[PDB]
């Protein structure tokens, strides 16, 4: 969270494996993992995405196999801002790997390119 | 009892390395065969995909064998030195040529043979790459869900018993040599021989011929021959 | 006289466990009760001119219980089967079902389309499916069918149903015995999978010998298939999955 | 900071145990993952001149999740819950929810006539209800409501709020915490009881002190319930209960 | 309160060691008390519309204190870093800055010569550079500027500023901490290097959130970046090197 140290919020964080409707609505998102952050209390939260998959490894292709899941955020509790303060605040996402995740089947980048 | 079940075993079985593929590449000018990407698969011939079907799930360490055999076209008095034939990986996801001048034969990170023509069959082993726990040679379901919220039903249209579009990645072949006004055209025929195979839930052959990908069947759906009933 | 009791359900009669295996487990979420139940399918008549039905698991147990609910909440889930064909029949009703799970039960569409069929009707659930003398072809191009096409002697994937053996089978002969039990493991490439797109199973019940009685025109007599998830647990709690069927 | 985490949902800041004793356990079915969410209700604005909200549990988790399937296809069930009611508030905003769990909470209702408030308008679930400053009696002869009319200060069932802290309460006193967690555990003259026509507890969200801000005119900041099903075992599978809600 | 003192020089406050290793040592001649001061940069305006700042290692640390002068005068010379980026900002002040160390720091240059900018654009010193929100492309073909462009999301070296985390980072967002400090080891391939023309380290101190204040049209708060040179050994001893900066 960037936002002022006044500004106060609970953001629900969830994810939603595949297989269903994309959590289009925080009713919908807190049916699946999901965690509650609040922005006064904590400015960073960690939601870990369990590795929850059919096949021991997902594609890197977007495939509707393999495909991993949705992941949303939703207001809890609205953000709550008091007066000389910024109403409209940004926030920042890292995503990162957790020890357990690994790859395999080494190949070619589609990012890099080179005319000729 | 005493007779040996050797050439029954399942690794004896599938010993035999199966033509999967042909795939025709030249070194015609630019007129679209300088390189050619085959989907790897082996339904693209019915002999190696109906002793798979055998079974249900399968578990082997491939082993491809890539013959090159090249000829003169348009050309009764032909030359041109040996070629060098770039056998390319792209998996799922690599970036795939579009032109046979294209930085992705780079293979900074795709797996790649370069075969002197003339020389040995160029064999290489694949351990098994499946993402689940077997091979699937069977499923009974789809990649997509249509759902009720889908806005329109191709969101979640998928093939049936089709698991992922881009399988296991195409095999780029192409002739790294120059375009050269002699036009030499080439076939490689690749041949898949499953090594340390385990199968599991057999199945009966298919009795009639094969039709795409699936277990689909248009004609030829006669498989037993007329024979009386008392005729010996 | 075999009696078969598992969580609220109980079944009078023999029994096959496919594969020599039986259901058993690998957070899973695993309902020891509201699971376990043997949830009866929809009765089918065994006409003369009948030529086998066909059914999907776990799709047939998709409106049936806590299991469907379950099954469409969750992402993945591994479910165990037993799947019981009970077909009541008099000393002089001649005829043999062969009860055959087939495991990737993959089914050939009617279009020229190859795996063109639709998830709707390749998911029939508990109506499901019959099959077929001969091959029909879909001739509707405006507005294709995209439903199976089952042949009952090619056992909708090809094969011979003569060879449908190999399969986890189990025959109910009318003379011998009304009804069969088939214990089927959870058979997948994968620990677990998705249910609501995949189909672990495929449940064939074809009239291997037609069915006669006392030399009557028309005999029909029903046949009720009465399926248990065993060791059903399910993983990826999340909005439920309401998948399209028209 | 308390960061509290039940089966797949997860929820960061006290929390106070209701009467000392902790959900617990008594062929019951108990999901351990299916039920063990966090159901979030529908959030609820704290106008300024808001009198208060009521909800029915598990009534209020009748629709979220499999708990409420599980609810309806058994027959009795007992479930212990977790409330936490958070209300994001800045530094600048003034007021205090008190928070109270009624066992058996007991609502008045609108006609002359006693207890004939309607099972719809009782169990609003989800939606729940709000607490009025006097007691409007129904004057539609024809068509009555028959819904609850619950007054603040009456508490709804007649009792003083200020003697509403007898039940198992907590303060969200914005100046020091801006939530609250109470875990009930099953309270009942029962050991399991019916759920779709029994209330086991009765959440009530009740403004002490009004809310204000910078000496705004109008001020009205969210209040999230996230009821979370603890060691919810039900028993007595059997056909799915569909209450008529109009 | 973290109170961190080194030679002469005291700072009062979370800090983080780069690559987890902290400057060490390998006759060099290292300086125990006249390079250890945490030489203070010149402060930079954090303006609503700034796109970010960036310092070259040793090069920032040039004119000031006798750790320039030992730079200058030895031939080569190894220098760990403590860069402490302190941003007073209030309560009511949100933003959040980046402090990458980039070992290696390339920039890009705005010129379409390739590795043309000119050795006193490229260490401007204790002065820094800034980042721009495009890349202005060099238009003086009489007298090229010979700059870098140093681009925000670019991270003036083509890569993305989101993956710019895989440094050695710190964020100072000003809600939960107004200054940053991070502690470089010598990063080179060589276990000494000259430092006049080399630059070990590169420091980015990039807005990843708009700077705001109580919705006010222009804001801007002091930025200090005050690096400590560690375990700064220098060798070759040899007449001053005097560079041309122009
Ligand atoms: C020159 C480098 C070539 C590298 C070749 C390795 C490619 C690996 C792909 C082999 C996978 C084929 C075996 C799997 C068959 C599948 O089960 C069926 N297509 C159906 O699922």
């Amino acid at each position: 969270f960037c936002g002022s140290m006044m500004a106060t919020g609970k953001i629900l964080v969830a994810y939603a494996p595949p297989g269903a409707q994309p959590p289009t609505s925080r009713k919908e998102a807190m049916l699946g993992t999901h965690v509650i952050w609040d922005l006064g209390l904590q400015s960073s939260c960690t939601m870990v995405v369990p590795w929850i998959s059919n096949v021991t490894y997902r594609q890197t292709t977007q495939d509707s196999f393999t495909e991993g899941g949705y992941i949303s955020m939703f207001y809890q509790t609205r953000i709550v801002v008091p007066l000389s303060t910024p109403k409209s605040m940004s926030m920042l996402g890292f995503v990162s790997a957790c020890n357990d995740f690994s790859v395999r089947l080494l190949r070619d980048t589609t990012h890099i390119s080179q005319s000729a | 009892q005493r007779r040996s079940r050797s050439e029954s075993t399942i690794e004896s079985f599938f010993a035999r390395g199966a033509c999967v593929a042909i795939i025709e590449v030249d070194n015609e000018e630019p007129t679209q065969k300088l390189f050619a990407m085959w989907r790897i698969t082996y339904k693209d011939t019915v002999q190696l995909r109906r002793k798979l079907e055998f079974f249900t799930y399968s578990r082997f360490d491939m082993e491809l064998t890539f013959v090159v055999t090249a000829n003169f076209t348009n050309t009764n008095n032909g030359h041109a030195l040996n070629q060098v034939y770039q056998i390319m990986y792209i998996p799922p996801g690599a970036p795939t040529p579009k032109s046979w001048d294209d930085y992705t034969w780079q293979t900074s990170s795709n797996p790649s043979i370069f075969y002197t023509y003339g020389a040995a069959p160029a064999r290489i082993s694949v351990p098994y790459v499946g993402l689940a726990n077997a091979y699937s040679h069977f499923y009974d379901g789809f990649a997509k869900v249509p759902l009720k919220t889908d806005a329109n039903d191709q969101i979640g249209d998928s093939l049936y018993s089709a698991m992922t579009v881009d399988d296991f990645g195409v095999l780029a072949i192409r002739v790294v040599n120059d375009h050269n006004p002699t036009k030499v055209t080439s076939k490689v025929r690749i041949y898949m021989k499953p090594k340390h195979v385990r199968v599991w839930c057999p199945r009966p052959p298919r009795a009639v011929p094969y039709y795409g990908p699936g277990v689909d069947y248009k004609d030829n759906l006669n498989p037993l021959s007329e024979k009386g009933l008392t005729t010996y | 006289v075999l009696q078969l009791t598992i969580g609220n359900s109980t079944i009078t009669t023999n029994s096959v466990v496919a594969y020599g295996r039986w259901p058993e487990f690998i957070q899973p979420t695993e309902p020891d009760v509201a699971t376990c139940r043997f949830y009866t399918l929809d009765t089918v008549m065994w006409g003369k001119e009948s030529k086998g039905w066909w059914w999907k698991l776990p799709d047939a147990l998709r409106d049936m219980g806590l299991f469907g609910q379950n099954m469409y909440y969750h992402y993945l889930g591994r479910s165990g089967y037993t799947v019981h064909v009970q077909c009541n029949a008099s000393k002089f009703h001649q005829g043999a079902l062969g009860v055959f799970a087939i495991p990737e039960y993959c089914l050939a569409g009617d279009s020229d389309k190859q795996r063109y069929t639709s998830y709707a009707n390749a998911n029939p659930g508990e109506k499901g499916g019959k099959f077929y003398s001969q091959f029909n072809r879909d001739t509707a191009v405006t507005s294709p069918k995209r439903e199976f096409c089952p042949v009952d002697y090619l056992l909708g994937c090809g094969v011979l149903l003569g060879n449908a053996f190999v399969y986890p089978h189990q025959i109910i002969n009318l003379r011998t015995n009304n009804s069969a039990t088939i214990v089927l493991p959870y058979v997948n490439a994968m620990a677990i999978d998705s249910m609501v797109k995949h189909n672990n199973w495929g449940i064939a019940i074809l009239p291997l010998s037609p069915l006669d009685f006392a030399q009557e025109s028309s005999v029909e007599i029903p046949i009720t298939v009465t399926i248990a998830p065993m060791c059903s647990e399910f993983n990826g709690l999340r909005n439920v999955t309401a998948p399209k069927f028209q």
